[PDB]
């Protein structure tokens, strides 16, 4: 939701998490599949130059 | 954040197109494109006509069409018959997981 | 709302702008920020992870 | 196929509480949202807050907070409503409807895509 503002001391402000509006969902990160696969395969074919 | 602004009623002769519209608040309709249209027959449960501003559901004739322009949202029907004796309702997202409906447009055939 | 499962509520008391008086406040801290103070078997005396 | 059945018509006194049930059959009940609406006779429909039958999460609309509680039960697969402190205009017809898909990665709460409905419950007060 928001930066709920708690006041501490003579003028110090501490910002925290207030409510949550909406439902709860998970935090994800998305990578494309085939781009990752052939980039990984290119690293593989460039890594067999050192290991025979 | 009251109900969406909707006309009172419209009258339509059979066999001609008619357009009905809602207007609202830019924070509700003018930002999110999650606008749907429902219709009601007197006595039974309502039935859905459109999901998005224009993306067709299943089990419905290819006759309704929806459009969104800024604040305004509109439904056009073409070649209307007497089987559409229903009243129409807007349905919109509003933020904070709240849904705002509309007033209602009674449709009378001739 | 009874179904978050990653963030706790964690109400506490704190010093206001007057250092004599204290007030009751709340937040929503994330779960890895928080460790239990094991002075008993009660799972309600939680604390912040940086406090030692 | 699919069914959304509810209880029969009820009459009540003001200041009481009313319980409305909505049972879903024919599909996996814990995989979709449920939104409820209320229609006074003569005027239009009116939204009420949704329910998440997986984790029991609740959100309610404005001018309803405090006097409505919404629960679910996955063993009988039925959503319950307890509404206390009735008032004179609450003589109405109550519907339950199926919402969007529980996506686990995107917020599909307020998506206004109601496909299947119940038969309606008549609640009268005097
Ligand atoms: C990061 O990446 C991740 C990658 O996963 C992203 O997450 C993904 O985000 C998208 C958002 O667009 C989600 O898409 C949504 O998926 C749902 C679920 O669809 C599946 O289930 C359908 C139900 O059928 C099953 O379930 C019943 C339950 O009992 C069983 O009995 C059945 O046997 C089935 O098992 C099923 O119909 C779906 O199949 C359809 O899609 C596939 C695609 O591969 C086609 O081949 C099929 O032919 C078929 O068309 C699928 O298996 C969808 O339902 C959502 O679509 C609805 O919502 C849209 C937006 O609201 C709307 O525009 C659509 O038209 C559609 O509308 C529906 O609305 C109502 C919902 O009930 C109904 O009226 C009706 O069903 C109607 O169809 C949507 O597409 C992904 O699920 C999600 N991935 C995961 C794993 O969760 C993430 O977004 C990325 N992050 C970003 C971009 O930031
Ligand atoms: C994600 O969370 C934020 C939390 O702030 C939501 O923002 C809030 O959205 C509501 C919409 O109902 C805003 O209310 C409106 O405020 C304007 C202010 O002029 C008022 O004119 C309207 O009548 C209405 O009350 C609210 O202000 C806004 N919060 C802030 C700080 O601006 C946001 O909507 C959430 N996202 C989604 C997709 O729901
Ligand atoms: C300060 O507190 C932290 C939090 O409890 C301590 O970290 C734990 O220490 C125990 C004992 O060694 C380990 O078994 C745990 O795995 C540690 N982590 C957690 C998350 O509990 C830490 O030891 C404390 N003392 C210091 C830093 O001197
Ligand atoms: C915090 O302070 C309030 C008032 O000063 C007091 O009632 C309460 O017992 C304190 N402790 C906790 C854990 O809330």
């Amino acid at each position: 939701n928001t930066r709920k503002s708690v006041r501490i001391g003579p003028g110090q402000t501490f910002y925290a998490t207030g409510d949550i509006i909406g439902d709860i969902k998970q935090a994800h990160c998305n990578i494309s599949e085939e781009k990752w696969n052939d980039t990984l395969q290119k690293v593989g074919i460039e890594l067999q130059k050192h290991f025979p | 954040q009251s109900a969406l602004t909707q006309p009172a009623s419209v009258s339509g002769s059979p066999g001609q197109s008619i357009t009905i519209s809602c207007t609202g608040t830019s924070s509700d309709v003018g930002s999110y494109n999650l606008v749907s249209w429902y219709q009601q027959h007197p006595g039974k449960a309502p039935k859905l006509m459109i999901y998005e501003v224009s993306k067709r559901p299943s089990g419905v004739s290819n006759r309704f069409s929806g459009s969104k322009s800024g604040n305004t949202a509109s439904l056009t029907i073409s070649g209307l018959q007497a089987e559409d004796e229903a009243d129409y309702y807007c349905c919109s997202y509003a933020g904070s997981s709240t849904v705002i409906f509309g007033g209602g447009t009674k449709l009378t055939v001739l | 709302s009874g179904g978050v499962e990653e963030m706790k509520n964690c109400s506490f008391n704190t010093t206001t702008e007057i250092r004599d008086k204290e007030k009751k406040e709340y937040a929503l801290f994330y779960k890895p920020d928080i460790v239990p103070l094991s002075e008993t078997n009660n799972t309600s005396e939680y604390r912040l992870i940086n406090c030692n | 196929q699919v069914q959304l059945v509810q209880s029969g018509a009820e009459v009540k006194k003001p200041g009481a509480s009313v319980k409305v049930s909505c049972k879903a059959s024919g599909y996996t009940f814990t995989g979709y949202y449920m939104h409820w609406v209320r229609q006074a006779p003569g005027q239009g429909l009116e939204w009420m807050g949704w329910i998440n039958p997986n984790s029991g999460g609740t959100n309610y609309a404005q001018k309803f907070q405090g006097r409505v509680t919404m629960t679910r039960d996955t063993s009988i697969s039925t959503a319950y409503m307890e509404l206390s402190r009735l008032r004179s205009d609450d003589t109405a017809v109550y519907y339950c409807a199926r919402g969007g898909w529980i996506g686990l990665y995107y917020d599909s709460s307020g998506y206004p895509n109601f496909d299947y409905w119940g038969q309606g419950t008549l609640v009268t007060v005097s």
